[PDB]
Formats: structure tokens, C-alpha cells, sequence
RNA sequence: GAAGGGCACCACCAGGAGUGGAGCCUGCGGCUUAAUUUGACUCAACACGGGAAACCUCACCCGGCCCGGACACGGACAGGAUUGACAGAUUGAUAGCUCUUUCUCGAUUCCGUGGGUGGUGGUGCAUGGCCGUUCUUAGUUGGUGGAGCGAUUUGUCUGGUUAAUU
RNA sequence: UAUUCCCCAUGAACGAGGAAUUCCCAGUAAGUGCGGGUCAUAAGCUUGCGUUGAUUAAGUCCCUGCCCUUUGUACACACCGCC
């Protein structure tokens, strides 16, 4: 519910559909590898995700500089209710197993 | 270490001016739009795109904030 | 669950609107979105002050690519759109008066659409 | 079919690449077909001498930090099934094969 | 999103330790990019084994 | 500045090589300098911090920009919160960073409060690790005995030996 | 603020170093380039490498500093002490 729409709606909607988001510690990218559908670099996903963590909805590693983010069963609602995505919505981890 | 001195010229913050900014819109009896003063040449910025008289200044605010020229 | 109340019907529209980021929100935006297919639905203020403001929206609105609505009083006009950030967990949210959007790309379809945009087209 | 195989195996470990080295030449000789045994190049020494201390200072003493990497290669002709099975098989530790096709 | 801008593609502006982003004594040899105690933290699971 | 034994060319003898003299290099000291950031002070500080630096490095000064103020907690529905602004005054800069004009993204914005977030800021006499070294010197320890009420002590040693309680 | 290099051109002190003091015994000292490291640019830096390759000690504790033993010790922030 911030920053640059366009690309910040993007950066939810990836990490919704997928399990776990990598990223890189670096400013200077102006990409990142899935989604980036302009610029979008580490600001844009960290300042969204070291947002996400710190109010608690994600989960972090760091790991020689990369940011380990992974994804909290909390926020699986405020990102879905951030999307308004349907009450199923099966993030990612839907995992057939055996 | 030294503790700053500053030489006493405190430069200033600045606000962008408060403005309600849309007033100025000529709607002659009924409905209809259209004032004329100086134009943009930009894309987005298309047509309607406005501009002043300042101490110089002018400027075109519409693709989104991308493009103000130099007078 | 959502099955539109009395001045509920905008409000999903309005909301889910404003999440498909896509509204052509004022004066402005709304008179260059009406000045192009870019206008869809819109809600405008009963309460105008110089309502030369209310008229060019009603002017243009009239035109083809027919919009319109009414709702009572400026001090309710947006929150039934998006306008709050959380801060306070019993909603006091924000507090200046409210005037006239344009709703574009609706939201998706259905929840609203279906009640707002064939009950106004076809008021009957 | 019968082409003119190269199987190169560069590994660190020399005893864990001369299992390997070994059970190819006895996995072809079971079903004979050539070789020109294991070739032995020179060993290259990856040689690094850094500082031992972090920042200055001390009596300056360095480190000399090695990675040894032997390469040994066989020759060999044969079909793709005993390509398939000798490379497949005899694999497990930091060894890694390469298969040229043939001659280039 | 603009400036910050120069050569960071040359000098070490552009190179520093894959660890620890610090900018010194940097192993740049062999494509590493370690800065040099890095080395001696991530250098037996490297492979760098001391022996005479 | 006791005595026996033993040993090291960071000791000497016997030398050569030098070194210490010159110019030059760069290391530090100082002065000077706004700035010559800075750690490192006998040895085991001084081409050492991998410390060969135009710009980066870089922190430091003379400026000057930029915000990357997470987070929450508060404040901001619309006569659009100011998201983001192509010619000139300028400014260094085509930095809307700012003095009118305004034309868009459009629920972002902005202003408080608490709170961070960094910081090549501080403190290596607050610490981890890692390093340096006393010190590639011969040393150190326990079980059982034996001695001492007991700290302790022998084992762990006169001598020959040995690079080395070997 | 000679980056580094070349091409010209100027063209210095030093004719073996005053008081001191480190380095070491065999492929050793020395010279000698050469790699590596450092590098966009680039080394008078180190770390390796051969190559050419000597003289001399092969012992002693005479200086400096280390080991044990015995001993003395008012020292135990340990003689850079204590007084």
C-alpha cells in the first residue's frame, strides 16, 4: 500500500505466486531474476520486503549478502487481502508430495 | 573534532508551495474547457499540457513527473 | 456475503476499482477521461461550492458514453474508495469533504458490476 | 558403431580418481573393444599466499593456501550403450568426466 | 529512480568481497572475489588445503 | 653485577654480503597545512592494515547535492493526500533540490510520535573469531605408589648422551 | 596534482660511505632476470622460480638472548623491581 504501484503490486503478486523469494543485497541492479517487469531492482522488492518482515508478514534470512526472504502463514492474508485474491488462493506451496 | 560553526546563511527547506491549484478553469455558461497561455511539446503531456509567468519559470507536469524543459 | 445494501453497490465497484489501479479520480483526470473513452462510471457530489465544477462533470457526463449517479453531501464522498492507511484500529481515517471520480476498469466483473451497471443503464 | 571416445577425468582427490581411472579400464577390458590407458598430465598446483593476519600487524607471517587438480584421460572406442554404462557407473566422490566424441 | 552513476564497472568501486561487500585485500585471482580472511573462513570448504 | 651444566648465527667468532654515507623510492616522525583521514610505538610499530591510493576507493576538508526516515503508532475521503514534472533564475548539475505554471501516478502521499537504520562514528582495558608473540624454545601433564598434618613434592635426575625430561 | 609509456632535450650528488648494527654454513650468501600476487591504467612492493653461483665458521658461550639444575633473594605490577 505504497512506493511505485505499478512495480510494487508486481513484487506482491510475485512473491504470492511463488514459495520463496530470493533476492541480492544490491542497489544498483535495475532488474531481478522472475518478474522484473521494469527496473524493479533490490528498492522496489527490499523496501517492500524489509517492510513485510519487520510489521510480520514474511520471514528472513541474510546469508553472505542476499536477503532470505521467506514467506509467513500470517501474511498469506494481509498479501491476498492486499490482492483481494480469491479465499482459496493457493500462494505456491500447494506440494504434492508422495 | 570541531564542532560546525555554520556559516549564518541557513539554507532553506522548502514546501512546493500549498496551492489549491484548480480554480482556474474558464467554464463559460454551460459545460466547456479550455483556457490559452504556453504549451509542452511531450506525448502523455498531450495538449492540455500548461504553462506560466514566474521569476522565468513555467514548467510541464504530465508524463506523470517526467519532463520540464529550461525557460 | 455481498449482496449489496443501500450505497454499497459504488462502493465495491469504487474499491475493487481502485485496487485494478485505474481511476481517472477528479476534475481533472475525470474531465480528461471523459474527454476520452478512459471514463466508465462515476460518482459525483450533491454539494458543490461554485457548482460550475458539478457542471462540467454533468455536462460531459451527459454526452455519449453515458455515466451518472447522485449520492448526498461532500463530507462522506470517498470511503468507498481508497483512502487509509490502517493507523488507529477503530477507523477514524483522515476527515476533509469529498467530490467527483471516475470509476475505470471496474474491478474485474461481477460483486458490483452486474448490480450497479445494469440497474443504471436499465433504471426500471 | 565404433567412434573414437575420449574420457577425461579432472579430480582433486588422487586416490578417489584412481578407483574411477581403474574401474573404467577394467569395465571396457570386460567388454574388450581398445583403450591407450590412463594418460597422466602435469598436476596443476592452484597457489595462493595470503596474509595470516587479519588487519596489520604481527611478524609478517602468510599462509600458502594450495588446490591440487590431476587429470588423468583414457582413449577408448566403442557404441553408446558402454560409453552410457562406464560413465554412469564408478562416479560418487568430487570427480568430475567429461566425454569428447571424437578426434575434435 | 536515477542517478548513481560513474565507473562502477572498472576500480573498486565495481569489485568487492562476495561475503562480506568490503572492499580490500580482495583475492581477485583464480574468480574468487574474496576479501583475504575470507579466504582463510571459506577456504578449506573452498579447497584450498595447506600442505608445505 | 651466584654458581655449575647445556644451547640460538633474531649471538659471537672467521666473511661476505651489506646495511648505516649519495641520489633516488616509498615507510613512518615532525613541521606546514583548512586537508595532508588513519590505524600500528622497543623490541615481536617503519613497501605493515595486502596501505602501488586521479575519479571509486574514502572514512577525512571546501563545498555541494541525494534520501535509501524500515516498522509500527498516530495525522492526511476530493473544490484530488502532492506519486511523480519536457523551455529558464539558477546551480556545478538537463539536482522540480528550491522561487510562478501548472499539466499526471493516483491512495501512493505529506506532518507528529515512538522507533529505528545505518554509519571505514566511538570505544581492541566491553567482547567472538582470527591473528602476533613469550616461542620450531625445550617444555607440560596427569594414574597409581612413595614424602610431606597440609599448600605441595617426587616420579619430572648427579653424570653420559641428544637437534630435542630424547 | 610530471597517471603509465615512448621520442627527443637538460643533464645532478656519489670516486666505497662518519657514530652504529643483521645474515648466514651448501646448491648457502651475492648478482640475475623472470613469473605470480598487487593491475582499467600500471609497479623501486612483496612471494616463488630458476639461473649464474662464491668466501668462510663446522666451534664457543667472549657480547646478546634461551633452556635446565643448585643457590641466594626485604623482588611476586617479579629488577623497566623493591628501597
Amino acid at each position: 500500500m505504497l512506493m511505485p504501484k505499478k512495480n510494487r503490486i508486481a513484487i506482491y503478486e510475485l512473491l504470492f505466486k511463488e514459495g520463496v523469494m530470493v533476492a541480492k543485497k544490491d542497489v544498483h541492479m535495475p532488474k531481478h531474476p522472475e518478474l522484473a517487469d521494469k527496473n524493479v531492482p533490490n528498492l522496489h522488492v527490499m523496501k517492500a520486503m524489509q517492510s513485510l518482515k519487520s510489521r510480520g508478514y514474511v520471514k528472513e534470512q541474510f546469508a553472505w549478502r542476499h536477503f532470505y526472504w521467506y514467506l509467513t502463514n500470517e501474511g498469506i492474508q494481509y498479501l491476498r487481502d492486499y490482492l483481494h485474491l480469491p479465499p482459496e488462493i493457493v500462494p505456491a506451496t500447494l506440494r504434492r508430495s508422495r | 573534532k570541531k564542532s560546525y560553526t555554520t556559516p549564518k546563511k541557513n539554507k532553506h527547506k522548502r514546501k512546493k508551495v500549498k496551492l489549491a491549484v484548480l480554480k482556474y478553469y474558464k467554464v463559460d455558461e454551460n459545460g466547456k474547457i479550455s483556457r490559452l497561455r504556453r504549451e509542452c511539446p511531450s506525448d502523455e503531456c498531450g495538449a492540455g499540457v500548461f504553462m506560466a509567468s514566474h521569476f522565468d519559470r513555467h514548467y510541464c507536469g504530465k508524463c506523470c513527473l517526467t519532463y520540464c524543459f529550461n525557460k | 456475503g455481498g449482496v449489496m445494501d443501500v450505497n454499497t453497490a459504488l462502493q465495491e465497484v469504487l474499491k475493487t476499482a481502485l485496487i485494478h489501479d485505474g481511476l481517472a479520480r477528479g476534475i481533472r483526470e475525470a474531465a480528461k477521461a471523459l474527454d476520452k473513452r478512459q471514463a466508465h462510471l462515476c460518482v459525483q457530489a450533491s454539494n458543490c461550492d461554485e457548482p460550475m465544477y458539478v457542471k462540467l462533470v454533468e455536462a460531459l457526463l451527459a454526452e455519449h458514453q453515458i455515466n451518472l449517479i447522485k449520492v448526498d453531501d461532500n463530507k462522506k464522498l470517498g470511503e468507498w474508495v481508497g483512502l487509509c492507511k490502517i493507523d488507529r484500529e477503530g477507523n477514524p481515517r483522515k476527515v476533509v469533504g469529498c467530490s467527483c471520480v471516475v470509476v475505470k476498469d471496474y474491478g474485474k466483473e461481477s460483486q458490483a458490476k452486474d448490480v450497479i451497471e445494469e440497474y443504471f443503464k436499465c433504471k426500471k | 558403431a565404433i567412434h573414437r571416445i575420449r574420457i577425461t577425468l579432472t579430480s582433486r582427490n588422487v586416490k578417489s580418481l584412481e578407483k574411477v581411472c581403474a574401474d573404467l579400464i577394467r569395465g571396457a577390458k570386460e567388454k574388450n573393444l581398445k583403450v591407450k590407458g590412463p594418460v597422466r598430465m602435469p598436476t596443476k598446483t592452484l597457489r595462493i599466499t595470503t596474509r595470516k593476519t587479519p588487519c596489520g600487524e604481527g611478524s609478517k607471517t602468510w599462509d600458502r593456501f594450495q588446490m591440487r587438480i590431476p587429470k588423468r584421460l583414457i582413449d577408448l572406442h566403442s557404441p553408446s550403450e558402454i560409453v552410457k554404462q562406464i560413465t554412469s557407473i564408478s562416479i560418487e566422490p568430487g570427480v568430475e568426466v567429461e566425454v569428447t566424441i571424437a578426434d575434435a | 529512480g536515477f542517478y548513481w552513476s560513474h565507473p562502477r564497472k572498472f576500480g573498486q568501486g565495481s569489485r568487492s568481497c562476495r561475503v562480506c561487500s568490503n572492499r580490500h585485500g580482495l583475492i581477485r585471482k583464480y574468480g574468487l572475489n574474496m576479501c583475504r580472511q575470507c579466504f582463510r573462513q571459506y577456504a578449506k570448504d573452498i579447497g584450498f588445503i595447506k600442505l608445505d
